[PDB]
């Protein structure tokens, strides 16, 4: 009599990223 | 008789002469009924790591309370398991699984400390209803008992979720075996398996099991790890009948077939092969004496069984000046312990040259890009562990490599952000470089000091220094190039009659003595394969006819 | 096939539990041969009653995934991965190649009237 | 009132009796209601180390409220504990607004107390917080305080900091004979008195990752929790302690106490255990280590200075991780720098670091960032003969104070290591030639500051065998997978001897001869046949080399 109607779903995942910190070559 | 059919009997099923052996782990039982003999809060459950032991508890408190060496309020108890998956499955008109499960608790009110629940994997209860909330009154109140078992991060992430739910537990943690208790278990098991499989067992093959084992696979827990190769080698002679006892050849060899490590036995074709080593892995690099002898004795001591098992079996670095056969070498160990050139591991270092690339060699942290995927060196050595792993270009690495690569030595094991670690307990690293290439020994072993980390030289084995190239080497490369060329005109049956002035010819030009070997396999493709080349689709080169070479002043006519 | 209009409370329970007493009442006979059992692991929303059929020996199970499918799913679920065995099966070479291709011609030779 | 099935209480179980003795510490809660009684602010948050007992200072509070001493303008409080636990999405905030919806339901003293709030702090409290209805009393620790809060804030400056720190030896003391009459319930002895300062006291020293107030409860607890098996006596005693702390940590038990003259008398022979050779260097070494722990000179030098220059190959640099591993307890604590290439200018800045901006900086300097962590160790110095001079000021500092500046800018301190700077001129002269050559290669004021000058020497040619037998030693541990002996033979060990000298390195061709002709032959031995488990492997000289 009861039915089960499956339900949906979202997922995050997000992304770094890095700096290059150049050097003055003295 | 509200539990007559969804829940079969537990403990008149070790009555009738059916469950296993238990000998052995006397203590938990007892700690378990120390928790157990209480007013209030009883309800233990059973957490430890997946393998080490968590229905031999029960079974063992099913045998002593059958034996009826139990103390005072546990004489004559029966302890019943509850499904939860036939239970579930005819209920579909509105109401019927609560009141269904209601009717079964309220039989379960009914005798009072005589039903004893063993509910197996109890991270079902707290789901699959539509449940949790119609039973969570009923714990408190001293009827159900509730023994459980779980794994330990399994109750941490499902079952911990609601703080309403820990009063009612109480944890017993359950730790992995010894060996010796390893070696009782296996001789209080070893009357099981002989009826079952009709072979009889050597003490010899049972004690060796379990100790070999553990220098190899590190995955399984040790209860029931070395019950796998005792069994797969009754399998094995009883295969071999269709020498009638089992031994320790038997596991050597399953363990030899099992996880693919080829550190068996002594097969009497390849002692030849291991002996006769230096002119087998002199068919391709020619010239190199004492780094051959090194590399090949450094082969044989680990097949010998003598080197510590705590290190890589060789793990060394060699370098020189270029075009000297440093990356040919490692291609030709590969060539005869795989047969195969493409079995190993080459990957180049001379793209590492940023802080944050190491994690293409690890794999990357849970859950942000790339999770999915996983590593490149690491998830490639896991699966096969025993592939032999180039370093090409070890230079321009920036020194943060040498940070993750440093206690992949000296400890063997390497840890990675996919949360686990890979032991190269007997792979082979070789490193490459090109460093100086401007002193004899004293100049580039200087700069290799000063190009590394102090103590990172001593976890080496023996760094080694290459020669440079002889008038008298050079013969036999062209003989190697020449033969190498005939084998590719093999397809189109074409072959070369070769005069030895013109092969010592090949050999005066191209000696430039510092740019190596290299020159003169281009030399040999301008001074032939042009040539042959123009006339082949030109008519004339028809198949099958052979064609001779000849002097003429700098080229060579055909 | 299992899930298909088992859309009820209970329905894909108690067929995975017919076909399941439809294996244990047979002797030692039934070999089950699952193939991609990456879909093992939900197929609920359940999917968990096998562990005890197969923590006793009684279902046979011959079943072949692929490599990083396996670790997706299988070594996620680090319970049920102690239940089985791992054969490794790898790459043939070239020559193994040349002599298993002259035991598939007469099929491409019937099919095709070359 | 419904939400105390969900979550907890400190307020009505604060007049049962489950609360702990409140020895010590009242400062920081008169500093605590300093913070709750004000117009903005009134949300303190307890930094420092963990397991101190921050909660035992809210307990404190709470037992102080329920007899009361605070003023009438904080009278009858409801302070209620929060289960951290209770939500792990889904729940981590579902759970949480029928919670802060229930506090809502108050306009009253229902005061909160979140531990380790800096894995819950995202913005959704801040309008209910900063509205004035509750008062979140908070406990944090000290490093993720300076990650959560500082970046994802929104409400950072709305608390106060108040710092909760360690306790001294006596009050940890004072606290743990305070919590003494517990433990007649779950255990039960008759509590030696001196147990308690023992356990303290040898606590105090080699547990590192645990801290004070409750590492003196790893102990005597713990020491009583493994007297029960003598009941399947009633008096707890030091070996009771000695037992626990030695077979945790690994350590043989012969330096249960006395770290002054113990292991400072045995500054002896067992030197002799791992250096050959070189008697009255050891005896010079032996006493001038042990002037320093008398504190009769300054406090700001090098424990030792002393310096020593022969041949190579002797045990020279032997001695270095004799005294590591010893003094220091620390296998691979030394620090061998080589100054072969400093001769000009621009070399002996990477030995200090570059300015913010420049060349080598992430990698920091080559000596200093070795000694920043790790401030407990021997430092040699190969080689300085070659070096130019304008190392010599940079060094010269090190041994005249104990401060030093780095290529960052931070400070080191050089006041317990061991300065050791070795060379190799010498070796033919006995004496004097020798220390005429020190005095012409460096200035006469560079040995003033220095300690002795103590003199190596060659090798006997019978006391030669003994390192040999070291080797062999280490030889046949390596086979035991195969449970082999071997039984060497002194004519052959007379032979290595000669063999293995090579007047031009000193004695260091052994690491490779040793595995060269032995373990090859006996590999191909093991690997062809005719020598099984349990074989002694007897070994001969066959004319010129060594058969089996
Ligand atoms: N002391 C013991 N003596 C004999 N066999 C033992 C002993 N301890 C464990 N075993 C064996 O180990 C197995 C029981 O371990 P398990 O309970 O299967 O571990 P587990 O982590 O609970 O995995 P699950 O959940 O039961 S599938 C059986 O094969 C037992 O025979
Ligand atoms: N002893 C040798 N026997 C046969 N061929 C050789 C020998 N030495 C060099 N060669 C040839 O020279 C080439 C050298 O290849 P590599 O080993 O890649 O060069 P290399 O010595 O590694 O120089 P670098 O600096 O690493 S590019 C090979 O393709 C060989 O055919
Ligand atoms: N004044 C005190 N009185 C009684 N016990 C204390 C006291 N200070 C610390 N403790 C001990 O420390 C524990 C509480 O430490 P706690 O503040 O919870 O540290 P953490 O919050 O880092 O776990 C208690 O179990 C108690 O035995
Ligand atoms: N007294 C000794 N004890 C142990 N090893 C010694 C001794 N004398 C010489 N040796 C050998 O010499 C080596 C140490 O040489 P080392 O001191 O490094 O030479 P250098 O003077 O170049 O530093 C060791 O490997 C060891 O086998």
């Amino acid at each position: 009599a009861a039915a089960a109607a499956a339900a949906a779903a979202a997922a995050a995942a997000a992304a770094a990223a890095a700096a290059a910190a150049a050097a003055a070559a003295a | 008789q509200a539990l007559q059919k969804y829940s079969t009997d537990l403990t008149a099923r070790a009555r009738e002469g059916k469950l296993d052996p238990v000998i052995g782990r006397d203590n938990e039982i007892r700690r378990v009924v120390q928790v157990l003999s209480r007013r209030t809060k009883n309800n233990p459950v059973l957490i430890g790591e997946p393998g080490v032991g968590k229905t031999a508890i029960v079974e063992g408190l099913a045998q002593r309370i059958v034996a009826g060496d139990v103390p005072e309020s546990l004489r004559d108890k029966t302890i019943v398991a509850l499904d939860l998956g036939s239970m579930v499955a005819g209920s579909k008109y509105r109401g019927e699984f609560e009141e269904r499960l209601k009717a079964v608790l309220d039989d379960i009110k009914n005798s009072a400390g005589q039903i004893i629940t063993f509910i197996d994997e109890l991270h079902t209860i707290v789901g699959a209803g539509a449940a949790g909330n119609m039973i969570k009154p009923m714990l408190a109140r001293g009827e159900l008992r509730l023994v459980g078992a779980t794994t330990l991060d399994e109750y941490r992430k499902h079952i911990e979720k609601d703080a309403a739910l820990e009063r009612r537990f109480q944890q017993v943690y359950v730790g992995e075996p010894s060996v010796e208790d390893t070696i009782g278990i296996l001789r209080g098991l070893k009357d099981r398996y002989e009826v079952h499989h009709g072979v009889r067992i050597t003490d010899s093959a049972l004690v060796a099991a379990a100790t070999l084992s553990d220098r190899y696979i590190t995955a399984r827990f040790l209860p029931d790890k070395a019950i796998d190769l005792v069994d797969e080698a009754a399998s094995r002679l009883r295969m071999e009948i269709d020498k009638e006892e089992v031994g320790p050849d038997d596991i050597a060899d399953v363990v030899s077939a099992w996880t693919g490590i080829p550190a068996g036995r002594l097969l009497e074709g390849e002692t030849a092969k291991l002996l006769r080593m230096e002119d087998e892995l002199g068919k391709r690099v020619i010239g190199q004496k004492a780094a051959v002898t090194a590399v090949s004795d450094a082969v044989r001591r680990s097949r010998a069984g003598v080197s510590d098992p705590n290190r890589p079996t060789g793990a060394f670095m060699f370098l020189g000046p270029t075009g000297v056969g440093k990356t040919e070498l490692a291609k030709a160990l590969a060539d005869f312990l795989f047969d195969d050139e493409r079995a190993m591991v080459r990957i180049d270092m001379s793209e590492y040259g940023e802080k944050h690339t190491v994690a293409r060699l690890i794999g990357a942290p849970p859950g942000y890009v790339g999770y999915e995927a996983g590593g490149q060196l690491t998830e490639a050595v896991r699966r096969r562990p025993y592939t032999v792993v180039l370093f090409d270009e070890i230079e321009k690495a920036h020194p943060d490599v040498f940070d993750v690569l440093l206690q992949v030595l000296d400890e063997g094991r390497l840890t990675d952000g996919h949360g686990r670690t890979v032991d190269f307990r007997n792979t082979i690293l070789i490193l490459t470089s090109n460093l100086g290439s401007g002193g004899s020994a004293e100049q580039v072993l200087a700069a290799v000091r000063a190009t590394f980390k102090p103590e990172f030289i001593n976890r080496l084995d023996d760094v080694l220094i290459f020669e440079g190239l002889n008038p008298e080497e050079l013969v036999r490369i062209v003989d190697i190039q020449l033969a190498q060329l005939g084998k590719r005109l093999a397809q189109r049956r074409l072959q070369l009659q070769v005069s030895l002035p013109a092969k010592r010819w090949l050999a005066q030009r191209g000696f430039d003595p510092v740019y190596g070997a290299r020159p003169l396999r281009r030399l040999v493709q301008q001074a032939i394969g042009d040539q042959l080349a123009k006339m082949l689709l030109a008519g004339q080169v028809h198949d099958g006819d052979t064609v001779p070479v000849n002097v003429s002043p700098d080229a060579d006519s055909l």
